[PDB]
Formats: structure tokens, C-alpha cells, sequence
């Protein structure tokens, strides 16, 4: 049943990928502003920033140089403006990217070779594994979690008194289906009967909230028994 | 968390209202059209920072109406009908501490306090009665007394410590959150982290505005 | 066509009293899309389902079953 | 941005969880927090 419901769920990243072209505004966007920094930076080529002309051979072709060198130099503070504003833009930009690529090699290392504790580092839901892809100019992982899915309303207690001691469990908690109880996991309902292998005693009835009455079976009695 | 969402614009700032100036500065080519860009770009993720913070959960739980959480008292943090902002009382405290013509304008937050407030509630109110479950799946109740027992668990103390000390805890419980009340109502530091972002903002936006009386 | 919104005056759009997810945010809790002939509309968006937990001190809820996803996680 | 980043980690990995972070969730060992909403940011009541 697993591994069905696995094989599946890696088919459908298949076809949502092969028609959500949105999956991928992440890196498209990183694309995209580049190229849209850089044409600003061409068409600032095209402004005269006061002088005569924004073409710099037609100021030589038609002044003789004292002349020239004053319109020249409105050229020259205008466009090494753009450039700082450029290179300004990018080293801002750049420290952006860092940050996400200093994220993607922690994920790496934190979720495809070993198993993540962090909630909602790894996906939402408790972490099994995750998949590196590569991807133009970035990195997508696939991570494979675990999600409960189907619940029913049980009765509980915190502890049991059985000889006058309290019984706390081991691992997971007591539940009744209405008649009986029983000492079962935390993430899946698997009912056992209580025994003293499945608990531990600390102190009597007095003191807890919410004790119940029930019987904890002990397997040594019938072994000396017979 | 955030900051505040401002919007400038230069053929008022540089130029107000003037025909002469404004063709002028066409010569400069695409340099507001370049930094109002920058501005929204800003504005923008502003609204991420808090949707990324809050809006982790898809559903709005709300906590029944007997509050019988093991002797455990979250009235002070649970929403208070009373206020027409259902804000609860600590929120309260905290909002009472933090506190034009030139083409300076701000725009207002996508999520409103009221609709912060409606978050930070269901994800309080998932915790009480939820546990951690809420976080992975489908929120399945558990007392609440009985989720502290894994809680202690969580940290290497057994479970018999919670319940064999329960109405100690949950006393002590109750007396440290009544002193974050008594803490806020009197020290008005403690909120520095947030007032440093407002003063940064509005003295940066003011010494914009002081230029325009330099002659250059 | 006129709604009286926080964040200005909108024109153009029919404001419903309805609450949906945001498609076109606006500002100050109003967002906008284009659904139904059809024609742009403004509303108050919504934070989600309402859904309170049956709370109760001696009832726990205990998955039976449980589902394996796969989802993707994008960083550039 | 960055301390955007960090509010949205600490709210998953310690209201929606618990943290075995040594100092991440306050001093101590950690228990839960609970949010609470502020101008222009978050703040956290952790429990330890
Ligand atoms: C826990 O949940 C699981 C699903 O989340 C449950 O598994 C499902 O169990 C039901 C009933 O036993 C199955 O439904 C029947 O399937 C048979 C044969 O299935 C074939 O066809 C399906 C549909 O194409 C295909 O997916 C399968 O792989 C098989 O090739 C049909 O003849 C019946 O008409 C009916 O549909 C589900 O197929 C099954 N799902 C999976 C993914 O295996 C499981 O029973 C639950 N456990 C408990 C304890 O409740
Ligand atoms: C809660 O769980 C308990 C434990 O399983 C349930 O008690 C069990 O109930 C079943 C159904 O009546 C009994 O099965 C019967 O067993 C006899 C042999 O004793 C057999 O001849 C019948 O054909 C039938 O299969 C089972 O014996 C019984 N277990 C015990 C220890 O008494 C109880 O019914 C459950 N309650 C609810 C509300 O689900
Ligand atoms: C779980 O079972 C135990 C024992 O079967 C229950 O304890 C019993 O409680 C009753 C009444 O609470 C006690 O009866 C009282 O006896 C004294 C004399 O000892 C008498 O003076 C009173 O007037 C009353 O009749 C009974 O003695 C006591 N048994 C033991 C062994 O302590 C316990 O109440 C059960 N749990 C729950 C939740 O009911
Ligand atoms: C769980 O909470 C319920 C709340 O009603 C408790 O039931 C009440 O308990 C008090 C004393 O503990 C009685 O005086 C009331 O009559 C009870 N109400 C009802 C409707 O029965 C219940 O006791 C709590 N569980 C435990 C184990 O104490
Ligand atoms: C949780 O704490 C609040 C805060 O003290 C309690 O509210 C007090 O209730 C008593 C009696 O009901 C009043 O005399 C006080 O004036 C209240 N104080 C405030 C500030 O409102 C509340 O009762 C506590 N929870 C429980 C279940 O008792
Ligand atoms: C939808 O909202 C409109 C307002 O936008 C409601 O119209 C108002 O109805 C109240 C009656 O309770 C009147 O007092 C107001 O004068 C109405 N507004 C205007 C502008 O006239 C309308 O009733 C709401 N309908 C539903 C089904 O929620
Ligand atoms: C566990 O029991 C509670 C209450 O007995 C169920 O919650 C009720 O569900 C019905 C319909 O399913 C609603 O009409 C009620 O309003 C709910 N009550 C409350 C207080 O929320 C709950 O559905 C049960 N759990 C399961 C898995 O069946």
C-alpha cells in the first residue's frame, strides 16, 4: 500500500508540472529581472542627459573640441550614473540569491542526507525523505512526508489504577472503545492489551487527575500457574 | 516583521507641478520609472513577510466555550469579545506602546489588525486543543492535560513528573504569564526592536523632505 | 459602479458581500478578481474554513489510516 | 526580510512543534509558545 501510494504520488508532480507553467515563478522571476535590469542600462544609451545629442561621434563630427568637451561631459556624469545605479542594483540583488542559496544547502544537507525533527522545514507533514532535482539556476526537491488520514473518537485516561498503584504507559496512551481499554501508539491506532510490559508504576491513586479503574494482565501468572 | 509600505514619485518631487522642469528632466531617460519600480518592489514583499509569518493555517480553529484546560489559564491570550478588534488582552498592551504634499504617500497593509488577529487566534487555539497535530495534518484533539505529559516527554522528563505535579505546574503556569502582563504595563523598552523600525522610517522619509529646501 | 473602499475609491467593480480568496490585491483587507455576464468584483477576502475542535478532557483522536505525498519545494 | 524569514521559522518550529534548538526557543528547554500579533511585527511567549 505504501509504496502504491508513493509511485502515485511521484505521477502527479509529472502532470502538474507538464501543465502549470506558474510552478516555476520562483526562478523565472530571478530570469526576468536581470534581463529587465539590463535593457534599462542599453536604453540609457538613448537620453542626451542635456547635452546637444545622444550620440557621442555627433557632437565631435559638428563642434571643434573646446566646444565639445563641456557637451561631452554631461554624457559621461549621466552614464557612469547608470552604471553605479546598475551595479548598486545587483549587489542587493545578489545578497537576495545568497540567503535563498545558503536555504537550498541547508535543505540539502538536512533533508535529502539525513531526516528533519524541524516542522515544516521539509515539507508539510512528518518527514520521511526528499529528492534533489536540478533546475535552470536554482534546485527543486520532491519531499516524500507523512500525513494521518483517517481518525476515529476514543475515550482516554492518564494512568490506571489497578492494586491501588498507578499505571502510567510506556509509549502511546490508553484508550477505550466504550468497554475496554486498551494501550496504543500516538500516530496510529494498533490497540494492545495492557500488560506490565506495555507499562510502568510510579506512586497510588491519590494524586493523579483523571485516573480510571481498570485491570493491568499480568503474562507471568498463568506461566507459574501451570 | 515588516515596514511601513511608502510610494514616492518624482514629477512631483523633483519637478512639482511645473511644465518647464518636467520637460527637462525627460532628458534623463527612465530613472523614476526605474526607482518607482524599486519602490514597489518593496511594497510588494512587505505583504509576503506577513503573509509567510501568519497565514500557516488553512483553517480557522476557535477554542470551545468551557475552558477546562486542566487548570491551565489562557484568558489573558485568548481573544476578548468585548473589544470590537477581537484583540486579546496581552495584544492590547502591545499595540499602546508603538507608535505629505510632495508626492509622499503610504499605501495601506494587504491584511488588516483585524485579520492578523483572526490568525494569531487559530493558531493559538489550534495549539491548546490540537498538540502539534494541527502542524502536519488534521488537527486531533487531546486533553490538554495530557499533552503536556509528551511535552515533558519531548524534553527527557517522564510523564508520572506532569501529573503527580499538575496543580503545582499549572500554578506556576499561570503566575508567569500574569508577570508578562505586569512586565509590559510599566517598561516601555521592551518593545525597542519595533519602535527603532518606525523612528529608522520616519526620519529617513523626513530628511527626504528637508532637501527640497537646499539650493544646490 | 462605485465602492467606498480604505485603501481609495474604486470604479468599476461590483462589490459583493460574499468572501473569497484574494486574486487581486487592493489593500486593507479588499481584494478583486474577474469571475461572474462576467465582470470585475470587490470584496472582503477570506482567511479560510471556519472550523472549531470538539474539545473535550477525556476524548483523543487517533489516526487509523495515514497518505504518503510528494510535494515540491522550488529555491533558486 | 531576514528577520521575516526568521519569525515564520521560529512560528513553525516551535508553536506549531517543539524544538529540541538549544536557545532557539528561549533559554531552557522548551515546552510551546504562543504568538502574539504587534505593530509591524510578532511576538513569541515561550514556555520553558
Ligand atoms: C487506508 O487508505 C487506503 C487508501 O488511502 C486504502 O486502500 C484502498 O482500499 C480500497 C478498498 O480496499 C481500494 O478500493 C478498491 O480497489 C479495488 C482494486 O483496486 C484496483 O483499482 C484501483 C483503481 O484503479 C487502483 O488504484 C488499485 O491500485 C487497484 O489496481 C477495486 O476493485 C474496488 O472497486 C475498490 O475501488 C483502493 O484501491 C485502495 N487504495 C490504494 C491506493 O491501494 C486502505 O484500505 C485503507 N486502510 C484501512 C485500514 O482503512
Ligand atoms: C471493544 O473491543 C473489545 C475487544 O475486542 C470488544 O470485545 C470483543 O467483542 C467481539 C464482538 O462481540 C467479541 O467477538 C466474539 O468472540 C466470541 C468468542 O469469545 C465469538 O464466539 C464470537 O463469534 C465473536 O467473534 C470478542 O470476544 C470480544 N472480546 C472480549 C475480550 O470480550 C468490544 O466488543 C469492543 N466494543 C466496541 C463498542 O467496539
Ligand atoms: C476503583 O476501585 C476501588 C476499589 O474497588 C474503589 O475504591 C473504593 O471506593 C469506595 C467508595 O469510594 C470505598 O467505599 C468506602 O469504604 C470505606 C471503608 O473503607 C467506608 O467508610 C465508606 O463509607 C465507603 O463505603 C472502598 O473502600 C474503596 N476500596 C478501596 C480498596 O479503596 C475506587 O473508588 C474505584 N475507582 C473509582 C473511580 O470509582
Ligand atoms: C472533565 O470535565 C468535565 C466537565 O463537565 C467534568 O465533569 C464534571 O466534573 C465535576 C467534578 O469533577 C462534577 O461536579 C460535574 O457534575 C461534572 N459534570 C458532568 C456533566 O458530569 C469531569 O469530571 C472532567 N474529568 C475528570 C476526569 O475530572
Ligand atoms: C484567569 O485569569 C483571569 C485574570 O485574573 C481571571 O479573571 C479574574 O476572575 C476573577 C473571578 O472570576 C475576578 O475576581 C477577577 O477580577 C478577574 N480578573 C480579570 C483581570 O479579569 C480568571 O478567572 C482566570 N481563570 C479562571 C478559570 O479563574
Ligand atoms: C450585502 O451588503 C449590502 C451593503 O453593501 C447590504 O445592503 C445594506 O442592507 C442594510 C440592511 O441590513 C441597509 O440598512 C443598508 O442601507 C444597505 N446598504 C445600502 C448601501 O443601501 C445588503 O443587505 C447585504 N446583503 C446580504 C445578503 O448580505
Ligand atoms: C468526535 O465527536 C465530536 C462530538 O461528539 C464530533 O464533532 C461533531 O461532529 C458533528 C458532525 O460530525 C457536528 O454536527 C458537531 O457540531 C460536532 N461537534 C463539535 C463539538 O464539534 C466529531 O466529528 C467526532 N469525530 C469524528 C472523527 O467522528
Amino acid at each position: 500500500l505504501i509504496a502504491n501510494q508513493f509511485n502515485s504520488a511521484i505521477g502527479k508532480i509529472q502532470d502538474s508540472l507538464s501543465s502549470t507553467a506558474s510552478a516555476l515563478g520562483k526562478l523565472q522571476d530571478v530570469v526576468n529581472q536581470n534581463a529587465q535590469a539590463l535593457n534599462t542600462l542599453v536604453k540609457q544609451l538613448s537620453s542626451n542627459f542635456g547635452a546637444i545629442s545622444s550620440v557621442l561621434n555627433d557632437i565631435l563630427s559638428r563642434l571643434d573640441p573646446p566646444e565639445a568637451e563641456v557637451q561631452i561631459d554631461r554624457l559621461i556624469t549621466g552614464r557612469l550614473q547608470s552604471l553605479q545605479t546598475y551595479v548598486t542594483q545587483q549587489l542587493i540583488r545578489a545578497a537576495e540569491i545568497r540567503a535563498s542559496a545558503n536555504l537550498a544547502a541547508t535543505k540539502m544537507s538536512e533533508c535529502v542526507l539525513g531526516q528533519s525533527k524541524r516542522v515544516d522545514f521539509c515539507g508539510k507533514g512528518y518527514h520521511l525523505m526528499s529528492f534533489p532535482q536540478s533546475a535552470p539556476h536554482g534546485v527543486v526537491f520532491l519531499h516524500v512526508t507523512y500525513v494521518p488520514a483517517q481518525e476515529k473518537n476514543f475515550t482516554t485516561a492518564p494512568a490506571i489504577c489497578h492494586d491501588g498503584k498507578a499505571h502510567f504507559p510506556r509509549e502511546g496512551v490508553f484508550v477505550s472503545n466504550g468497554t475496554h481499554w486498551f494501550v496504543t501508539q500516538r500516530n496510529f491506532y494498533e490497540p494492545q492489551i495492557i500488560t506490565t510490559d506495555n507499562t510502568f508504576v510510579s506512586g497510588n491513586c491519590d494524586v493523579v487527575i483523571g485516573i480510571v479503574n481498570n485491570t493491568v494482565y499480568d503474562p507471568l501468572q498463568p506461566e507459574l500457574d501451570s | 516583521v515588516s515596514m511601513t509600505k511608502t510610494s514616492v514619485d518624482c514629477t512631483m518631487y523633483i519637478c512639482g507641478d511645473s511644465t518647464e522642469c518636467s520637460n527637462l528632466l525627460l532628458q534623463y531617460g527612465s530613472f523614476c520609472t526605474q526607482l518607482n519600480r524599486a519602490l514597489t518592489g518593496i511594497a510588494v514583499e512587505q505583504d509576503k513577510n506577513t503573509q509567510e509569518v501568519f497565514a500557516q493555517v488553512k483553517q480557522i480553529y476557535k477554542t470551545p466555550p468551557i475552558k477546562d484546560f486542566g487548570g491551565f489559564n489562557f484568558s489573558q491570550i485568548l481573544p476578548d469579545p468585548s473589544k470590537p478588534s477581537k484583540r486579546s488582552f496581552i495584544e492590547d498592551l502591545l499595540f499602546n506602546k508603538v507608535t505629505k504634499f510632495n508626492g509622499l504617500t503610504v499605501l495601506p497593509p494587504l491584511l488588516t489588525d483585524e485579520m492578523i488577529a483572526q490568525y494569531t487566534s487559530a493558531l493559538l487555539a489550534g495549539t491548546i486543543t490540537s498538540g502539534w497535530t494541527f502542524g502536519a495534518g488534521a488537527a486531533l484533539q487531546i486533553p490538554f492535560a495530557m499533552q503536556m505529559a509528551y511535552r515533558f516527554n519531548g524534553i527527557g522528563v517522564t510523564q508520572n513528573v506532569l501529573y503527580e505535579n499538575q496543580k503545582l505546574i499549572a500554578n506556576q503556569f499561570n503566575s508567569a504569564i500574569g508577570k508578562i502582563q505586569d512586565s509590559l504595563s510599566s517598561t516601555a523598552s521592551a518593545l525597542g526592536k519595533l519602535q527603532d523600525v518606525v523612528n529608522q522610517n520616519a526620519q529617513a522619509l523626513n530628511t527626504l523632505v528637508k532637501q527640497l529646501s537646499s539650493n544646490f | 459602479n462605485v465602492f467606498q473602499t480604505r485603501a481609495g475609491c474604486l470604479i468599476g467593480a461590483e462589490h459583493v458581500n460574499n468572501s473569497y480568496e484574494c486574486d487581486i490585491p487592493i489593500g486593507a483587507g479588499i481584494c478583486a478578481s474577474y469571475q461572474t455576464s462576467q465582470s470585475i468584483i470587490a470584496y472582503t477576502m477570506s482567511l479560510g474554513a471556519e472550523n472549531s475542535v470538539a474539545y473535550s478532557n477525556n476524548s483523543i483522536a487517533i489516526p487509523t489510516n495515514f497518505t504518503i505525498s510528494v510535494t515540491t519545494e522550488i529555491l533558486p
